[PDB]
RNA sequence: AGUAGAAACAAGGGUGUUUUUUAU
RNA sequence: UUUGUCACCCUGCU
């Protein structure tokens, strides 16, 4: 039960977390564990879109912290940390102008290098069965997609990736330290009333 | 319109992307946005939290 | 030709039972929100005006 | 941004950051109606009586940049009071007639195709001829018959869906539409509606007034068709008859 | 007085300011 | 009559 793991993440992790389960959910059953999925999906997402800004060309570069910069363009805006009312507003009010596909699933983010959105979840295990499913579910999603693994094994579409590949292994510490903890606590990788 | 979040971070959520979409990914002024963000992060801030 | 003092009598308490009939086979919760408005209506109590 | 600066000024006083702050959006719908303001018995009564009064009407406070004060002649056109419960000012009927004789012009040329649903009545009038007249018996059965031609043979969803995807674009939400129909309605609609400034809200209703359908309860004579109804005080009555065909 | 008819109208609310003083 | 000398607002379905 992460009320101890909340000694780990800053609260706006559970800040977001507990709004967004709130319509679709609750905190009954095996939820603080599903509050780690989705604590681990926000936190790496967040964990990229902390330090990228875009030159003129894209390519973002790493940048310094807490600084009042040229650049503020960020590669990548959030929508997974949204409620529906904006998530489904911004893929719209981008489908429109700067004409992409609005896909017919949900999005995660949304870049200006290569102009197209991108899905980052993860799987525990391998993927070969599961990447099956991801892709019959946003059949022909154009936006880049790279699944995962909670061991580390990476790979996506178009052979390409997204960015300095030092952040590959930070990554790989991020998820390699929560299953740790896990392994020492978890079995890791095992009506209406009137 | 639905929803059960407060009326202010809605109006902070719809007003940056209006900055960056249709003021600064169409070739309009650059000079604007700053102060667009600046006062989304004010009031942003002016509620305490 | 006409009914007379018609809201006059027509107490809630035949009303009670007429709903009760036809909410019969009928999920509980609907039964006791369909009936709950013949209830205050027979404990209510009148204003009397302005005086 | 008069967006942000009018948000910025309000949440920076007292009385109106906690307002904003507490009321979560899905509660708005009730406090949009909160007034002090009763609906009217009889309102006849109170036409004629406040038509007598020397300001009985209310206008945006904008008129005081729009409209002066003392016409030609020296008749007060708006005063200086606001209303109950609202930031309107309170003017007098002679400043409708002023805009109407000195004030600002526009252009017309959208006006046909937003009303198109009455340009067809009125261009469907003066194209169609007359004939005798049989003074004979009237006898009437009560149909029901469509009073609206609808124009598509659609409902209230896919309605909607062309409606959002025509006037309000980035707040359709999620779904896309589906059929082929509907894609050239919208489109038909997406390039003769450019550059329009007329209110949404009058957009809206009046292409739902012109895209669906409306039955009612009539007696009826003669034949049963759509074209036929809006002309029927005219062509049939209880003891005669006129001849018509509409062009 | 009159309106009016099973009870009313013939108006209804708030804000003031204060130990003898010479003059127009 | 009064401790007074005179003013002031508001409202017409609340």
């Amino acid at each position: 039960m992460e009320d101890f793991v909340r000694q780990c993440f800053n609260p706006m992790i559970v800040e977001l977390a507990e709004k967004a389960m709130k319509e679709y959910g609750e905190d009954l059953k095996i939820e603080t564990n599903k509050f780690a999925a989705i604590c681990t999906h926000l936190e790496v997402c967040f964990m990229y879109s902390d330090f990228h800004f875009i030159n003129e060309q894209g390519e973002s570069i790493v940048v310094e912290l807490d600084d009042p910069n040229a650049l503020l363009k960020h590669r990548f805006e959030i929508i997974e940390g949204r409620d529906r009312t904006m998530a489904w507003t911004v893929v719209n009010s981008i489908c429109n102008t700067t004409g992409a596909e609005k896909p017919k699933f949900l999005p995660d983010l949304y870049d200006y290098k290569e102009n197209r959105f991108i899905e980052i979840g993860v799987t525990r295990r391998e993927v070969h069965i599961y990447y099956l499913e991801k892709a019959n579910k946003i059949k022909s999603e154009n936006t880049h997609i790279h699944i995962f693994s909670f061991t580390g094994e990476e790979m996506a579409t178009k052979a390409d990736y997204t960015l300095d590949e030092e952040s590959r292994a930070r990554i790989k510490t991020r998820l390699f330290t929560i299953r740790q903890e896990m392994a020492n606590r978890g079995l890791w990788d095992s009506e209406e009333r009137f | 319109p639905v929803g059960i979040s407060s009326m202010v971070e809605a109006m902070v959520s719809r007003a940056r992307i209006d900055a960056r979409i249709d003021f600064e990914s169409g070739r309009i002024k650059k000079e604007e946005f700053s102060e667009i963000m600046k006062i989304c992060s004010t009031i942003e801030e002016l509620r305490r939290q | 030709g006409d009914n007379t003092k018609w809201n006059e009598n027509q107490n809630p308490r035949m009303f009670l039972a007429m709903i009760t009939y036809i909410t019969k086979n009928q999920p509980e919760w609907f039964r006791n929100i369909l009936s709950i408005a013949p209830i205050m209506f027979s404990n209510k109590m009148a204003r009397l005006g302005k005086g | 941004m008069e967006r942000i600066k009018e948000l910025r000024n309000l949440m920076s006083q007292s009385r109106t950051r906690e307002i904003l702050t507490k009321t979560t959006v899905d509660h708005m719908a009730i406090i949009k109606k909160y007034t002090s303001g009763r609906q009217e018995k009889n309102p006849s009564l109170r036409m004629k009586w406040m038509m007598a009064m020397k300001y009985p009407i209310t206008a945006d406070k904008r008129i005081t940049e729009m409209v002066p004060e003392r016409n030609e002649q020296g008749q007060t056109l708006w005063s200086k009071m606001s209303d109950a419960g609202s930031d309107r000012v309170m003017v007098s009927p002679l400043a409708v007639t002023w805009w109407n004789r000195n004030g600002p012009v526009t252009s017309t040329v959208h006006y046909p195709k937003v009303y198109k649903t009455y340009f067809d009545k009125v261009e469907r009038l003066k194209h169609g001829t007359f004939g005798p007249v049989h003074f004979r018996n009237q006898v009437k059965i009560r149909r029901r018959v469509d009073i609206n031609p609808g124009h598509a043979d659609l409902s209230a969803k896919e309605a909607q869906d062309v409606i959002m995807e025509v006037v309000f674009p980035n707040e359709v939400g999620a779904r896309i539409l589906t059929s082929e129909s509907q894609l050239t309605i919208t489109k038909e609609k997406k390039e003769e509606l450019q550059d329009c400034k007329i209110s949404p809200l009058m957009v809206a209703y009046m292409l739902e007034r012109e895209l669906v359908r409306k039955t009612r309860f009539l007696p009826v004579a003669g034949g049963t068709s759509s074209v036929y109804i809006e002309v029927l005080h005219l062509t049939q009555g209880t003891c005669w008859e006129q001849m018509y065909t509409p062009g």
